[PDB]
């Protein structure tokens, strides 16, 4: 299967205060198993996922600390790009980095990543040979030729190719109930009028982990419809996932629509339509 | 486990 | 900044029914800066307990973020997600619906 490891890193200066909001949620698929929060009452590394508390104390002792390490680098490196930009102190800006592998089904890797971005736009990142980077504008060129001349781009790729996927793999291995499975949605439609001669069909998919699906919806013998209201897959809170699809169909030619479900879990799409009670 | 470095920007 | 303004979905982690105890969840993605105020409502009134998950973000850097609690759903009561954030001249409600 594929699967990845990856980290998201946030650092949030705050004007008035001096050490920033400093955020790292750990996910392996789509599952987060790790969090640390700057703000809280003692910021420590904890586990999000209870297969992770199969490590003992001196894995959350190393974690905690390099987190903390982490987060002294990204407040200075937060100072060094307020004067790369000759920005005041009054304002609040946020670092933002993600890392970590794609594993292949023979578990070798297939991508590393390792970028960065300021106030939410493209900063800095490594690219996909491990060994050259990209910048983009004037201060990322500053950041790209420091790191070319540490040769940072060697020491990622040393933690990308060597760490990243060892490390994944145990977790694989420790979760492997939670992170070895696939659970196929569970799906029907639900019909509500939206005006006099109209209806609104919805094609709800639940249920399912991981959270990569796809819906469909077709008037019967026409190509998919473009038209289509989606929402964001979004999580149940127990570990599975939710979406719908939904189209404007005339009333009484309901039937003539049909939805589709695609996921991993499903060997063939599921194919529903409007059922009426 | 998290990376031992970040770049120095 | 470019500023970017919260999607919110309100929706139970389970098909609603009268008296079943449940979850109900607010997801709030798309969004940025990163700051965001998220408070759960029943009967428009502040619910206390809201639990709120960690913020991360996605593939084009804007972030995502799930506050939910226990609740009950019964035919009179009401229930709703208020988001304030920069990206909105005023706070945004938006209302649970048994149906999404
Ligand atoms: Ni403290
Ligand atoms: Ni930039
Ligand atoms: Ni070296
Ligand atoms: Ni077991
Ligand atoms: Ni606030
Ligand atoms: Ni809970």
């Amino acid at each position: 299967s594929p699967h990845s490891l990856r980290y998201f890193t946030t650092a949030v200066s705050r004007p008035g205060l001096g050490e920033p909001r400093f955020i790292i949620v750990g996910y392996v698929d789509d599952t987060q198993f790790v969090r640390f929060d700057s703000d809280a009452e003692n910021p420590r590394m904890e586990p999000r996922a209870r297969w992770i508390e199969q490590e003992g104390p001196e894995y959350w002792e190393r974690e905690t600390w390099k987190a903390r390490d982490m987060g002294r680098n990204f407040r200075v490196n937060l100072r060094t790009l307020l004067g790369y930009y000759n920005q005041s102190n009054d304002e609040s800006h946020t670092l933002q980095w993600m890392y970590g592998c794609d594993v292949g089904p023979d578990g070798r890797l297939l991508r590393g990543y390792c970028q960065e971005a300021y106030d939410g736009q493209d900063y800095i990142s490594l690219n996909e040979d491990l060994r050259s980077w990209t910048a983009n504008d004037i201060a990322s060129q500053i950041s790209k030729h420091k790191s070319e001349a540490v040769d940072e781009a060697h020491q990622q790729r040393a933690y990308l190719q060597g760490p990243c996927v060892e490390w994944l793999h145990r977790y694989l291995r420790l979760g492997n109930e939670t992170l070895q499975r696939s659970d196929p949605p569970k799906a029907h439609v639900t019909h509500h009028p939206r005006s006099e001669d109209e209806v609104t069909l919805r094609c709800w998919a639940l249920g399912f982990y991981p959270a990569d699906i796809t819906l469909t919806w077709q008037l019967n013998g026409e190509e998919l419809t473009q038209d289509m209201e989606l929402v964001e897959t979004r999580p149940a809170g127990d570990g599975t996932f939710q979406k719908w699809a939904a189209v404007v169909v005339p009333l009484g030619k309901e039937q003539y629509y049909t939805c589709h479900v695609y996921h991993e879990g499903l060997p063939e799409p599921l194919t529903l339509r409007w059922e009426p009670p | 486990a998290q990376a031992e470095r970040t770049p120095e920007l | 900044m470019i500023q970017k303004t919260p999607q919110i979905q309100v929706y139970s982690r389970h098909p609603p029914e009268n008296g079943k105890p449940n979850i109900l969840n607010c997801y709030v993605t798309q969004f940025h800066p990163p700051h965001i105020e998220i408070q759960m409502l029943k009967n428009g009134k502040k619910i206390p307990k809201v639990e709120m998950s960690d913020m991360s973000f996605s593939k084009d850097w804007s972030f995502y973020i799930l506050a939910h609690t226990e609740f009950t759903p019964t035919e009179t009561d009401t229930y709703a997600c208020r988001v304030k954030h920069d990206s909105m001249a005023e706070p945004k409600t938006v209302y649970w619906d048994r149906d999404m």
